[PDB]
């Protein structure tokens, strides 16, 4: 689970760290580090093997560097005067060696440089219209991402998550749900939101007004 | 608990060390040492460098104390001249000689109190200041003293690292009031103490925290379970000698003074260390400076410099010279044109040597590597090995510009070398092992070995055949035809054949554990799971992909380049690249045919030669286990003669049943294993596995006294040492998970047996290189501990008379010979 | 360093047909990695160097290239292949991936749930009004969204927002919302959403009255 800030200002140094356990990391594999996002063009960043690093990095070496720590069981992360050149969305991969291939791979986490605050979610209710189709409309927040679930995870029929669209340093996230008329207004259904960057975690139901 | 280089004397604020068991500690160990004369050295050179590393942190003062024991001629030596005698051997005395007279040189103080034993000192003078008010830390090497730890009472060492009072909570889980009844059920070194039985894996060794609920051993308690209770009562008059652990009394009549430092008389203390030959390293005192922002210089005399360069790939066989500069006296030296730089330079020294000697030799130019700092922190600590984290963590930055990066190998030098000066055990295997081995790296990967291009091809469809009917296996069964390998499609196929269950504490919920080890726990009960999992071992050679070993052939030469790098790894083997030829499945019918396609030139044959089992020899040398030297000394079978003294049965009436125990047991005890790990490779229960590690230490007694002072020297030390002097920095010993420190003592113990073991070849791969040039013949692979030559009959007797004759052992070394024109004709 | 470019990179087949999607470098390249990612989940392996199938994979798949272009090719499709592919190689390379070949999967034409949302009470009371309008279950993936207040067409403040094909019957999705002030919302009356779509000729329109 990649771990560490969802915000971060420019020419600063990041601090990520990514938790293993079951596995040490000085049994054996060398564990590696790769970004994605928005371009959906990669780049890599290097490696951790179980000895200790033997890391050969690319070009950009004056900049990234890799740390571990072997007693928490885990490994960090540094880079050096980040910029807003950095594509970001880092995942922890691993490698096997003996024989080489990459399978696993990590979680993702949207990390994003810029220089704006950190701004907390608002949560409006919307009413159903048409076949009951209900929704969720998530305004006026920084940075990425919202954690979305109807129902603490229970209805997962029908629900279609809508991307965050930037508008002058604000961020706004929808989703919709459809169900029968049979289960409206009879049974409950809600709009769980929980935002990780300013720990704002509020339930809201969709009440008939 | 704690300690690694010997030293003394407490006072207040400063360190509260012990001179008693340290002078008895670098006897036994870095033997190696001596003058050129021929007077022995190898203890008298712990002095300026455990205090100096202590003197860093600073504090007060320190004063100096002898032994008063029964057996103490060799221990209370450092005052033969002031007072004390008792009797002990002759060969130890006549050292400590020349440290009574550095004594007073420094301005340091002294005591002594004849009669009472130094461990009873020690606890005297630590709860005598705590009540005047000073801070006191504990301080020991023997394991004695550790339950005097409380406030203002601290555990360090000028020997290594620091540890807290909460870190004692960790992996013991003990109190220090009550850490007195540790030490008297345990046993180890010095203390005479047979009987641990067994009963539920925990034996002695991880037991300890179950006997703080009712001592038994010490008041109350009649009736409990065996092992627990049955080794008491049964032992009678030895427990009764397991208490000069617990003759640690705190009320000893003795008054002293503590008094700041003394004036120290500089005129003398060199005077004694010249003819010691260590009158160099006192030069140790100075601080450092090194900045980035060096200046520039153009061609004129370049010699002794230290080079950087620019690569287009990281291989060196087929990638380009960009650029090439060097650094004497803080001054860049750019140049114009890359390939005519090379035959200015006398030798390629600074960071990877190695790699740019393997450029030269292909344009044709004999450049040998000289220094490098890749290797000098690779000796101090083994987490560095990296050209970044060098530079990083010493002070300094990796830019991809060679004349920022010629300029670092010189500050890269200037702070490394004054750490490895005062560690002679890392010089010698700087001189004599490292920078020796980087001529030979360089020729394996600069000539490489030639492949066998017509078995390749035919290769690739003979086991496409074995991929299309595992295939047309899983698609037999299920039913419909579904995508597979992919975790979002496979879980629709467990949808209709139902059967998803827990696995453990190995970390679940997320979409990368669903491709790690999921249907690895499954496959003891349904086939739909097992033809997948035996297909992913018989579809695997290069992991899924096969590197075309055809196509990555130079233009130029003809042959297949392997990189060998010779920091890589923590116990000191030469870790492959390109391709990684370190982990190849042996005796199994899939790796068998992958050696068969590595040939050698149209008349030249594979020598092939491996160590016959090392692993089993260095276990025996370490220890010095006179029924396990017996058995190499004669020339039979380690696997059978183990199982004879273990079952009470002949050589010659040792089944296949009885041979396999063993073979698991010689095989475990390499990474110590457990009862519970024995009994799922075997069909052996839980309980009766336990007895197969008893007969086990029964008949070898010197070996669980050696892992009982490996298990000393590591939770307290860091670190384990080799025969020649390798680290390995660890200080997971000490750990409050089970399943972090279980790992930790798993790493400890496989150091000093798979270490050596890649060191003596190491050692034997610089002393066969003269050799190779003459006779018409050169080297190629390094896998495991087997060596694979290129010549055949005279070479082959003479890379044997290397191997063996190596460093005089105390247990006889065999090397299998094998001569072939392929590696499956020579086979090991 | 080398430069990788996936040709094509978005594309559509219906289940049964042959697809074929390659990999180009700049330079001789030896050897090639492809994977494969589904939405939501981990990238995991497939095929492997020039033409062979990995550890499990159907016998319908298979590989092909030499020297400058290594491609793959698929017999038949299913409802469960598409997703995202990418390519790497470890030759002359210090190891850098593709840009992603995302391949969908090709269904019927659809026509679009749409349905207008009024503001809730929360958001005017803070002092602004934002109108949004879903529409769901739709193919292709172009659509014009027009909003017509009162008869008048508002161009600025609106947010579109795309989804990606789903993976139970492979739809598209869009989101439109128009955030105006609550001065500019008490003003005004009718509020209109309409769809023009490749299933219909007439828009399809849907308003509601204060």
């Amino acid at each position: 689970q990649e771990s560490g800030p969802g915000l971060v200002k420019p020419y600063q140094s990041l601090s990520l760290s990514c938790t293993v356990t079951g596995y040490s990391i000085t049994s054996d594999y060398a564990w590696n580090w790769i970004r994605q996002f928005p371009g959906n063009k990669l780049e890599w960043m290097g490696y951790i093997t179980y000895s200790g690093t033997t890391d050969y990095n690319p070009s950009l070496k004056s900049r990234i560097s890799i740390t571990r720590d072997t007693s928490k069981n885990q490994f960090f992360l540094q880079l050096n005067s980040v910029t807003t050149e950095d594509t970001a969305t880092y995942y922890c991969a691993r490698y096997y060696y003996g024989y080489w291939y990459f399978d696993v791979w990590g979680q993702g986490t949207t990390l994003t440089v810029s220089s704006a605050k950190t701004t907390a979610p608002s949560v409006y209710p919307l009413a159903p219209v048409s076949s009951v189709t209900l929704g969720c409309l998530v305004k006026g927040y920084f940075p990425e991402p919202v954690t979305l679930t109807w129902n603490s995870g229970s209805l997962s029929s029908g629900v279609h998550t809508f991307p965050a669209v930037l508008q002058s340093d604000l961020y706004t996230l929808s989703s919709s749900v459809t169900v029968t008329s049979s289960t409206w207004p009879s049974q409950s259904i809600t709009c769980n939101v929980a935002h990780p960057a300013s720990s704002t975690k509020v339930d809201k139901k969709i009440e008939p007004r | 608990m704690r300690g690694m280089l010997p030293l003394f004397e407490p006072k207040g604020r400063v360190l509260l060390v012990d001179g008693h068991h340290l002078a008895y500690r670098t006897f036994h160990a870095l033997k190696g040492l001596t003058t050129s004369r021929g007077e022995p050295v190898q203890a008298v050179y712990g002095f300026a460098k455990s205090l100096l590393k202590a003197l860093k942190e600073d504090g007060d003062a320190v004063i100096v104390v002898f032994d008063a024991k029964a057996p103490s001629f060799r221990h209370e030596a450092y005052g033969g001249y002031k007072a004390g005698r008792a009797p002990t051997p002759e060969d130890f005395p006549r050292q400590l000689a020349l440290i009574k007279e550095l004594v007073d040189l420094l301005g340091l103080a002294r005591l002594e109190v004849p009669g009472y034993e130094a461990d009873d000192v020690l606890a005297s003078l630590a709860k005598k200041a705590e009540k005047e008010g000073y801070e006191v830390r504990i301080l020991t090497a023997d394991k004695d003293l550790y339950q005097l730890l409380s406030d203002r009472i601290h555990v360090l060492h000028p020997e290594g690292y620091l540890i807290t009072p909460a870190w004692l909570w960790e992996k013991y889980g003990l109190r220090p009031d009550q850490w007195a009844d540790y030490r008297a059920l345990t046993g180890d070194e010095s203390d005479n103490l047979p009987g641990v039985k067994g009963i539920g894996e925990k034996t002695a060794r991880k037991l300890l925290e179950e006997w703080g609920s009712l001592e038994a051993l010490l008041k109350n308690l009649d009736r409990l379970k065996p092992a627990i209770r049955e080794k008491i009562l049964a032992h009678m008059d030895d427990l009764k000698l397991s208490w000069d652990l617990a003759k640690v009394r705190t009320d000893l009549p003795l008054e002293v003074d503590f008094a700041k430092r003394r004036e120290p008389d500089r005129e003398r203390l060199r005077a004694f260390l010249e003819r010691l030959e260590f009158g160099s390293l006192l030069h140790e005192f100075g601080l450092l400076e090194s900045p980035k922002a060096l200046e520039e210089a153009p061609w004129p005399p370049p010699e002794g410099a230290f080079v950087g360069f620019v690569l287009s790939r990281k291989e060196p066989m087929w990638a380009d010279l960009l650029a090439l500069a060097a650094a004497r006296g803080g001054r860049v030296h750019r140049a114009p044109e890359p390939y005519k730089a090379l035959r200015d330079l006398k030798e390629a020294r600074g960071l990877l040597a190695k790699d740019l000697s393997v450029l030269a030799l292909r344009e044709g130019l004999g450049l040998p590597p000289g220094d490098d700092p890749m290797l000098l922190a690779y000796l101090l600590d083994p987490s560095n090995t990296t050209p970044e984290g060098v530079a990083r963590r010493y002070g300094g930055e990796w830019t991809e510009e060679a004349g920022e990066r010629a300029a670092l190998s010189e500050r890269l030098f200037a702070n490394l070398w004054g750490r490895l000066e005062g560690e002679e055990r890392l010089l010698w295997l700087y001189r004599e092992v490292e920078r020796p081995l980087s001529a030979v790296l360089a020729h394996m990967e600069a000539t490489g070995v030639r492949l066998d291009v017509a078995y390749l091809r035919a290769l690739s469809l003979e086991v496409a055949e074995e991929i299309a009917r595992l295939e047309a296996e899983v698609f037999r069964l299920a039913g419909h035809p579904f995508n597979l390998n992919s975790r979002d499609q496979l879980e629709r196929v467990l949808f209709d054949e139902l059967g998803l269950p827990a696995i453990g504490k190995t970390e679940k919920t997320g979409k990368r554990s669903t491709s790690a080890a999921v249907l690895e726990a499954l496959r003891e009960a349904h086939p739909i799971v097992e033809k997948i999992l035996q297909y992913r071992e018989l579809t695997k050679l290069k992991s899924t992909y096969i590197d075309p070993l055809p196509d990555l052939i130079h233009p130029r030469t003809g042959r297949l380049h392997t990189r060998f790098n010779q920091t890589a790894t923590a116990t000191g083997r030469l870790s492959s690249s390109d391709p990684n030829l370190q982990n190849i499945p042996v005796r199994t019918p899939l790796g068998q045919r992958i050696r068969r396609a590595f040939i050698a030139e149209e008349g030249w044959l594979l020598v092939a030669l491996d160590y016959s089992q090392i692993e089993l020899r260095v276990l025996a040398h370490l220890s010095g286990d006179e029924n396990l030297i017996r058995v190499f000394q004669e020339g039979r079978d380690i696997h059978t003669e183990t199982a004879s003294w273990m079952f009470g049965v002949p050589r010659e009436a040792v089944d296949p049943l009885m041979r396999r125990a063993a073979k698991t047991i010689n095989f475990g005890v390499l990474y110590g294993m457990s009862a519970h790990r024995l009994s799922q490779e075997l069909a052996i229960p839980y309980e009766e596995a336990q007895a197969f590690i008893e007969r086990y230490f029964q008949s070898f007694p010197k070996v669980r006294a050696w892992i009982e002072k490996t298990l000393e020297e590591g939770r307290r030390r860091g670190y384990v040492e080799t025969l020649f002097g390798r680290r390995r920095y660890v200080p997971d010993l000490e750990a409050r998970v089970k399943s972090v420190r279980e790992a930790a003592e798993r790493m400890a113990f496989n150091m000093p047996v798979q270490g050596t073991a890649a060191d003596l070849m190491k050692l034997a791969m610089v002393k066969l290189f003269p050799r190779l040039e003459e006779m018409g013949a050169r080297m190629l692979l390094q896998v495991h501990d087997e060596l694979v030559l290129e010549a055949a009959e005279a070479v082959a007797r003479l890379a044997k008379e290397v191997m063996e004759g190596v460093y005089p052992l105390a247990v006889p070394l065999e090397v299998e010979v094998g001569i072939g024109e392929d590696w499956l004709s020579a086979k090991e | 360093d080398i430069q990788m470019t996936q040709s094509p990179a978005i594309m559509s087949a219906s289940p049964g047909e042959k697809v074929t999607m390659t990999c180009s470098a700049s330079s001789s390249v030896s050897y090639m990695y492809w994977y494969q990612q589904k939405p939501g989940s981990s990238p995991r392996l497939l095929i492997y160097d020039s033409t062979n199938l990995a550890s499990g994979v159907p016998v319908r798949f298979s590989g092909s290239g030499s020297g400058t272009s290594y491609s793959l090719t698929i017999s038949r499709m299913e409802a469960e292949d598409a997703a995202t592919y990418y390519c790497q190689q470890w030759s002359t390379y210090p190891l850098t991936f593709g840009a992603g070949t995302k391949l969908e999967l090709k269904r019927a034409d659809a026509a679009p749930t749409v349905s207008i949302f009024p503001p809730s009470s929360e958001q005017l009371t803070s002092g602004g009004a934002s109108v949004v309008c879903f529409l769901n279950n739709f193919y292709p993936k172009d659509i014009n969204v027009k909003w017509k207040i009162d008869g008048s067409e508002r161009q600025n403040g609106v947010l579109n927002s795309w989804t990606d094909q789903d993976s139970k019957d492979s739809t598209y999705s869009m989101s439109s919302t128009l955030t105006l002030t609550k001065d500019e919302y008490e003003r005004h009356n009718s509020y209109t959403c309409e769809a023009t779509h490749k299933t219909s000729t007439s828009p399809i329109v849907k308003s509601f009255n204060r």
